[PDB]
């Protein structure tokens, strides 16, 4: 889980995930996530809007682009307070697609959450959560921030 | 007939074995964080501190 | 004459796989329970603790 | 390890990591491998790239210097790939279709000047890891040194 | 107005008040919200079938008329109509220390 | 015990490629059929490879 | 276990104890203890009178 | 008559828990050379090397 | 009637489910003496030894 | 809880020696029998001993 920062907190989240071993296909599009900071307690589900595939060839996440119908815009300031954008980091077999994300072995996707406004991550705050998939066993998000945040070092690797 | 039983008590035997397996795999997920969790933690300990130059 | 009974003792097979089912079900149940608290019980004893300084 | 090239008044522009399977590991299949950096502002995946007309660069029988660009075609390691240089590899596998398997050396190449759109200054630490499709990934982990002194530099 | 509370599309938090609609937990009945549903069934009379995930609202300060204190335990059943029921079972902390905890 | 030889890229109509899954069952005029199902490795790097 | 002393022997020996992580209630009021010195072995039942809460 | 189908069906029985035998046998085959392979790998990593003596 | 053959085939299940469950009671038996000894035998081996003074 | 009491000595005939097994059962009218199994240590050097 790695995390941008700015101010006095952590504003974006991504959150990197791949399939178990020997697991059949996940379609991410019907997973829920559900995150809480000890005060707050929200939960979040896929918006088709927010789908970058081209990352699979290489960029930089965190300054991904997502396209409304005419534009080019910056994904993860759009991003509504609801819900969870994609972005493909590897995918041999183009089994994701904007409208499927269907996740098959030796992918590896980020699931992007802006909690800005919704949990207040300042430093020393623990962070516990799951991404539930349709079936099959959810993934354990669990960390602690930091105790000190440095203006040298804006991107933070968190678990 | 005997096969009339023998499907549906087979139907229970798989539903028994997916609770068991279930129990393992979840109490695996709660080891998984306390133990990252408390190898770090101890490793930052060890490893810092301050000094008195003058 | 036969066909009769043969359909009366196959109700009897059903129920009997029935409870018995019942057991193996609720065995497992009431043993979920228990399992999960023996994990989460121990770990907090052999993490938690205090250090005099 | 890792080694680095430095150009006067400006910081490190090209970066070689040097990469070997662990004991026992099966055969991994390098161009599906990604490889994710982390510094100052900036968090990049790299993915990888054929080197010039052959899918790595053969030079199983040594190289004058790593860092000259007319012996070493450098010019693929464009903002978002990298490129593999063979370097020691028994059963041509690296040569052909890329698979590093035991006892193989390699060495893949990163632009990180265009990569992360500066030079990396003193005293600043970068990490990453390079995730093979399946199984550990290699850690890379380091703070470039206080005073640049020397063209090549031994990140290790 | 509705038989299940509609949140497919996501909760900024759900225990805040006005967003959620708390208020129908009497001391004797609870609430469902539906959090994921492809085929409409939970929100079109309240069937759950296969990859449903719903979430059950109690009111226990007033369920039981009393807060449930630290080092307490809870445990029940919900029983369907047929087939077999969901065991809960739960042990309150020892030391209360956030507003939202994970009983689990 | 006895082996059975089937020249598949003419069978498929092409060779077969890396992680790619083939699966079947050899069925009997009487009797359970046996089931075939693999995946091929990741990197073919010798000639002759174990499917099992 | 801690233990009192006089002349040349240990004579009162109190053992603290306390149930295993995840135990169900153990009432002591029927227990039994078991000690041997190699030489004896004593086994001893709770007396109620002797309670100090 | 009820014996005719306990005796079918103890056929299928035995056939199922054999199949399940089976695959613990192969795996289990399958583990051995793979787990015996990596220590030996691993051993003769740590143990040995060059020295420059000048 | 059918019911007189499903009454006998019962006493027959119920017979070999107790000499099937038997085997299992016996063998666990034999195993905890071997395991309990093998331990003991094995910490006194390693707890154990002389040393020369002088 | 139960205990049985054996004169030893006077069952086999004499005393057992050191270095030596002894097993058994217990065997209840219907029931599984509690196995005894063990073996005398190499050395008395206390009067009651944890034969376990
Ligand atoms: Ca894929
Ligand atoms: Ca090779
Ligand atoms: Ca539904």
């Amino acid at each position: 889980v790695l995390g941008n920062h700015s101010g006095g907190k952590i504003n974006w989240l991504a959150v990197l995930i791949s399939p178990n071993a020997g697991s059949a296909p996940i379609d991410l599009s019907q997973a829920t996530v559900m995150i809480t900071d000890g005060t707050h307690k929200v939960i979040a589900k896929y918006n088709s809007t927010f789908f970058n595939g081209t990352l699979k060839n290489g960029g930089s996440i965190f300054e991904a682009k997502y396209n409304n119908t005419t534009a080019l815009k910056p994904l993860f300031d759009d991003l509504p307070a609801t819900a969870f954008g994609i972005v493909v980091l590897q995918d041999a077999d183009t089994s994701c697609s904007k409208d499927t994300p269907v996740i098959n072995k030796g992918d590896i996707v980020a699931i992007c959450l802006n909690v800005s406004n919704t949990l207040n991550l300042k430093p020393r705050t623990k962070v516990t959560g799951a991404v539930i998939p349709e079936f099959g066993a959810p993934a354990v998000i669990s960390f602690t921030t930091p105790a000190t945040y440095l203006d040298t070092q804006h991107i933070i690797e968190l678990q | 007939a005997i096969g009339i039983g023998t499907l549906i008590i087979f139907i229970a035997m798989v539903l028994v074995a997916a609770v068991a397996a279930a129990v393992l795999i979840n109490t695996s997920g709660f080891l998984q964080q306390k133990a990252m969790a408390t190898g770090k933690e101890s490793t930052e300990q060890v490893a810092s501190g301050l000094q008195v130059i003058r | 004459a036969i066909g009769i009974g043969t359909l009366i003792i196959f109700i009897a097979m059903v129920l009997v796989a029935a409870v018995a089912a019942a057991v193996l079900i609720n065995t497992s149940g009431f043993l979920q329970q228990k399992a999960m608290a023996t994990g989460k019980e121990s770990t907090e004893q052999v993490a938690s603790g205090l250090l005099c300084s | 390890g890792v080694t680095g090239h430095y150009v006067k008044n400006k910081g490190i522009d090209r970066i070689v990591i040097y990469i070997t399977p662990n004991a026992g590991s099966a055969p991994i299949d390098l161009k599906q491998c990604k490889l994710f950096l982390m510094y100052d502002g900036k968090a990049v995946s790299l993915n990888f790239s054929k080197y010039d007309t052959n899918t790595v660069g053969d030079f199983t029988n040594g190289i004058k210097d790593i860092f000259n660009t007319t012996v070493v075609k450098w010019n693929n390691a464009d903002a978002t790939s990298f490129v593999v240089v063979a370097l020691q590899d028994d059963d041509k596998s690296l040569l052909t279709n890329a698979v590093i398997n035991k006892g193989d050396l390699a060495g893949v190449l990163v632009n990180v000047s265009a990569a992360f759109g500066k030079h990396v200054g003193t005293r600043e630490r970068v990490s990453g890891y390079l995730q093979p499709e399946f199984g550990a990934p290699a850690v890379i982990e380091f703070t470039t040194p206080a005073a640049f002194t020397s063209d090549v530099i031994e990140l290790q």
